[PDB]
C-alpha cells in the first residue's frame, strides 16, 4: 500500500504506552502473646512495707521503659537519617550523569 | 540528545518512585511506628 | 422495559457517586460485605487479653462504652478516644443480624 | 540452527556470534571476500607484525611467563592477563595443567568462554563466581554436548535476567552464597560474646 | 526484659502479703497482660503499679 | 588514626605522601574496612580479605606486592601505601601490576633488547581498544612506508 | 558444622575458651550475618521473616528463587498480607 516513494499511504499501527506500576509492600501488624504472671510466695516484709519495696521497683520498671522507648525512638530517627543520605549520594549520582 | 536526556530523567523519577516506597517501607516496618503508640496511648487512657 | 430502565438509572447513579466520593467499587463491597465469620486472628487473641485483662469493664451504662473505648480506638486505629466511645454506641444502636 | 535463531533473537547479536555460541568451530576461511573470523579476531593487525600462525607446542597461560602468543589472545579475547588464566579456569575445572596446545579447537573454546560472559553483560570474574552458584561446577568444553550446553545458556540467561529484575549485582549474591571457611574472630567479635 | 520477671515477683510478694494478713486468697490485684510482647513489654511497670 | 596511632611518621612531606596513600587505600576499602584495619592491627591481614574489601582479584594484589617486595607478609600499615599508585598506574595503563616491572625495567634501559622491547610493545597494545588500535595502525603504516 | 544455639549457649558460656571452638563461635556469626544479608538483599518484613524462620531452606540459587517468588507474591499481597500470614502460620489459609 506504499506510494511511487515507498512511502506507506497508511497511518502507523499506534500503541498507547502501559501506565506506570503502582508500587505496594507488604504490611502487617506485629504479632505477640502476653507474657505469664512468675509464680508467688510469702514474703518475710509485712504488706506496708512489702508493697513500698514492690513500688519502688515498678517505678524503677516506669523509668527504665521511658529511657527504652526514648532510645528506640532516637535509633529509629538515626536510621532513617543515615536512609536519607544514602539516598541523597544514589541520587546525586544520577543527577551528576 | 535531549530525547535520551528526557529519558534519563524519566529514570530519575523511577528511582525517586523507589526511594519514597523504602521511605514508606521504612516508617511501616519500624518499631517506634503509629501502630505503637497507639496501643501505648489507648492502654495508658485506660490505666489513666 | 420499565425494570431495565429502571437498572440502568441505579447503575449511572452509583457510578457517578463513587466517582465523586472518589471511592472505588472495591472499597464499597468492603462496606456492603456480610461477614460470614471464621476462626479469630492472633491480632484478635491480643485485643481478646488486653480487655480481658486491666480493669473489669464496668456493667453500668454510658460507663462499659468510657471504659472499653481507649482500647478499642487503639485496636482500630481511631483519633481519639471519643470517637472510638461513639463507634460501640453506633454498632450498638444497629448492626447487621 | 533454531538455537542460532533464538540466540539471535534474544541478545540481538550477529549471526556468527549465536554460531560461536552454539558450539562451532573458528573459520580460517574467508566468506564472502572480507577477513575471516580467525584473522579478523587475531590478525587485525598482526601484533607487531607478527603473522599469528597455529604453530603449536608453546602458549603458556600462567601470568608469571614471558610468551608473545599470550598477547594476541588477551588482545583477541579482550581480557587482562588475570582474566586468561581465569578464561582457562573456566573451560575446564577439572583440568589443571598451565599451558594450552595452539590448536584452533581451544581458541574456539576461550572464545565460548568468553561470549558466554560478553553475552550476557558479565566480567569474566563475574562469570567464573556465576558458574560456581551453578550445577554447571565441573564442565568441560571439549565434552560439551549440545544439549547441557543449551541448559548453560538457559541457567545463565535465567539468572541474569533475575538479577536484573531483583536489583542485586553479582557480588552480593556471591555473598549470599560464600561457604565460611572461617579463621580468627574480630574485635567485634569479642565485644559480642 | 530480666528486670520486668524481678519486679513482677515483687507484686506477687505484695500479693500474697496482703493475702495473708487479711485473709482473702479469693480475690486477686496483680494480673496477668502487664507484658504484651507487641510493645515489646514497654508500659508493664504502669500496669503493675 | 588508630592504624596510624602506633608510630606513623608524620613531620616531614614523604610522610604526609604515605599517610595520603594509606587513607586513599582505606577509602577504597570501604564500608570493610573495618574488619581490614582490625585484622592489621592484629597479626591477620592477608591478601585474600584485603582483596575480598577492595573488590579486586587476589592475582592482582599479590602482584602489586611484590613492587618494592614485601610480597606476603603484611603486617603494617606502611606496606599498605605501597598499593594505590600501583593499583592506579595499572588501571590508566590497562595492564596488571605484574606487567609492569617490565614497563620500568625496558623502558628505563639504554640498550633494551628487541625482544623485551617487541615483549612490552604487544603488551601494551593488548589492552587497547578496537577503535584505538585501528587509530594506532592510522598512524604506524605511514612511519614503515 | 555450624552450631545449634543451643549447643552456642552452651559454648558461650564455659570455664576458658580454647585455641579451637571460639573460630567454630566465629563461624556461627558468620552464618547469621550471611542470613542477615539473605534478609536484607530481599527486604523481607517481620512476617515474611517469621513464615521462612520455621524451616525456609537457603543455601543454594534455586531456593532464593523460590524466597524471591514468596516475596513477590506477599508483596502483591500488601496491606493484607498480615491476616494472609497469620493464617499461613495456623492451618486456614484458604483461597476465598
Amino acid at each position: 500500500n506504499l506510494s511511487i516513494d515507498g512511502q506507506p499511504l497508511s497511518l502507523p499501527v499506534f500503541a498507547a504506552p502501559a501506565d506506570p506500576a503502582a508500587l505496594l509492600s507488604a504490611a502487617a501488624a506485629a504479632s505477640g502473646g502476653s507474657k505469664p504472671l512468675p509464680s508467688a510466695d510469702i514474703p518475710a516484709m509485712r504488706f506496708p512495707q512489702a508493697l513500698d519495696s514492690a513500688r519502688s521497683l515498678t517505678g524503677q520498671l516506669m523509668q527504665f521503659g521511658s529511657t527504652l522507648l526514648g532510645l528506640i525512638e532516637r535509633r529509629d530517627a538515626e536510621a532513617m537519617s543515615e536512609l536519607l543520605q544514602n539516598q541523597a549520594g544514589e541520587l546525586m549520582l544520577s543527577s551528576l550523569r | 540528545v535531549r530525547r535520551t536526556a528526557t529519558e534519563m530523567q524519566r529514570e530519575h523519577m523511577e528511582i525517586q518512585q523507589a526511594q519514597t516506597q523504602a521511605q514508606l517501607e521504612f516508617l511501616q516496618r519500624k518499631f517506634s511506628n503509629k501502630a505503637l503508640y497507639s496501643w501505648l496511648r489507648g492502654r495508658l487512657a485506660s490505666i489513666y | 422495559g420499565k425494570t431495565r430502565q429502571k437498572m440502568l438509572s441505579f447503575l449511572s447513579r452509583i457510578t457517578q457517586w463513587l466517582n465523586t466520593q472518589n471511592i472505588t467499587v472495591e472499597q464499597l463491597m468492603l462496606l456492603l460485605d456480610k461477614i460470614s465469620p471464621a476462626a479469630p486472628t492472633k491480632e484478635m487473641q491480643v485485643l481478646l487479653d488486653l480487655l480481658r485483662n486491666g480493669g473489669i469493664d464496668k456493667t453500668n451504662t454510658k460507663t462499659l462504652y468510657t471504659t472499653m473505648a481507649p482500647v478499642i480506638t487503639a485496636a482500630m486505629q481511631l483519633d481519639i478516644t471519643e470517637s472510638g466511645e461513639a463507634l460501640l454506641r453506633w454498632l450498638d444502636n444497629n448492626h447487621p443480624a | 540452527f533454531t538455537e542460532t535463531l533464538l540466540y539471535r533473537k534474544r541478545y540481538g547479536i550477529d549471526t556468527e556470534t549465536a554460531l560461536m555460541l552454539c558450539n562451532a568451530g573458528i573459520s580460517r576461511i574467508s566468506y564472502d571476500g572480507q577477513l575471516s573470523h580467525f584473522d579478523r579476531l587475531f590478525n587485525n593487525p598482526p601484533l607487531n607484525g607478527v603473522t599469528y600462525t597455529l604453530g603449536g607446542d608453546d602458549i603458556l597461560m600462567e601470568p608469571d611467563a614471558g610468551d608473545p602468543r599470550r598477547e594476541v589472545l588477551k588482545r583477541a579475547f579482550r581480557v587482562d592477563n588475570t582474566g586468561l588464566w581465569q578464561l582457562l579456569v573456566i573451560t575446564n575445572r577439572e583440568n589443571k595443567s598451565k599451558t594450552i596446545e595452539n590448536k584452533t579447537e581451544k581458541l574456539r573454546g576461550l572464545l565460548f568462554v568468553r561470549l558466554l560472559a560478553d553475552v550476557h553483560n558479565l566480567t569474566v570474574a563475574q562469570l567464573d563466581a556465576l558458574l560456581q552458584i551453578s550445577p554447571y561446577n565441573s564442565m568441560n568444553v571439549y565434552a560439551l554436548d549440545g544439549k547441557t550446553r543449551q541448559k548453560m545458556l538457559s541457567f545463565l540467561s535465567r539468572i541474569t535476567q533475575w538479577l536484573n529484575t531483583q536489583n542485586i549485582t553479582v557480588e552480593q549474591l556471591m555473598l549470599l552464597l560464600d561457604k565460611i571457611s572461617p579463621a580468627a574472630p574480630t574485635k567485634e567479635m569479642q565485644v559480642l560474646l | 526484659y530480666r528486670f520486668y520477671d524481678l519486679t513482677a515477683a515483687r507484686c506477687m510478694m505484695a500479693e500474697k502479703a496482703y493475702a495473708w494478713q487479711t485473709n482473702d486468697t479469693a480475690t486477686r490485684y496483680i494480673k496477668s497482660g502487664a507484658w504484651q510482647s507487641n510493645n515489646a513489654g514497654l508500659m508493664a511497670g504502669e500496669s503493675l503499679l | 588514626l588508630q592504624t596510624l596511632s602506633q608510630g606513623a611518621p608524620a613531620g616531614t612531606i614523604t610522610e604526609l605522601y604515605n599517610i595520603s596513600d594509606f587513607h586513599n587505600l582505606i577509602n577504597r576499602c570501604g564500608e570493610q574496612a573495618g574488619t581490614v584495619l582490625d585484622a592489621l592491627q592484629s597479626g591477620t591481614l592477608t591478601v585474600k580479605i584485603l582483596a575480598q574489601a577492595l573488590n579486586l582479584s587476589e592475582e592482582v594484589i599479590t602482584q602489586a606486592l611484590t613492587l618494592a617486595g614485601q610480597k606476603p607478609e603484611l603486617t603494617t600499615w606502611a606496606q599498605l601505601a605501597v598499593l594505590p599508585p600501583r593499583l592506579d598506574l595499572a588501571d590508566t595503563l590497562h595492564i596488571t601490576p605484574k606487567d609492569i616491572t617490565t614497563l620500568l625495567t625496558v623502558s628505563e634501559n639504554v640498550r633494551p633488547f628487541y625482544t623485551d622491547l617487541s615483549a612490552l610493545a604487544g603488551l601494551l597494545q593488548a589492552g587497547l581498544n578496537e577503535q584505538q588500535t585501528k587509530q594506532l595502525q592510522n598512524q604506524s603504516e605511514p612511519r614503515r612506508n | 558444622g555450624i552450631l545449634t544455639t543451643s549447643e552456642a549457649r552452651k559454648l558461650i558460656i564455659k570455664k576458658g575458651q580454647t585455641a579451637g571452638d571460639k573460630e567454630k563461635l566465629a563461624a556461627w556469626c558468620q552464618a547469621l550475618a550471611q542470613r542477615v544479608l539473605v534478609i536484607r538483599t530481599f527486604t523481607l518484613s517481620n512476617a515474611e521473616l517469621q513464615t521462612l524462620s520455621q524451616g525456609a531452606p537457603a543455601g543454594t540459587i534455586t531456593e532464593l528463587y523460590n524466597i524471591s517468588d514468596f516475596h513477590n507474591l506477599i508483596n502483591r499481597c500488601g496491606e493484607q498480607a498480615g491476616t494472609v500470614l497469620d493464617a499461613l502460620q495456623s492451618g486456614t489459609l484458604t483461597v476465598k
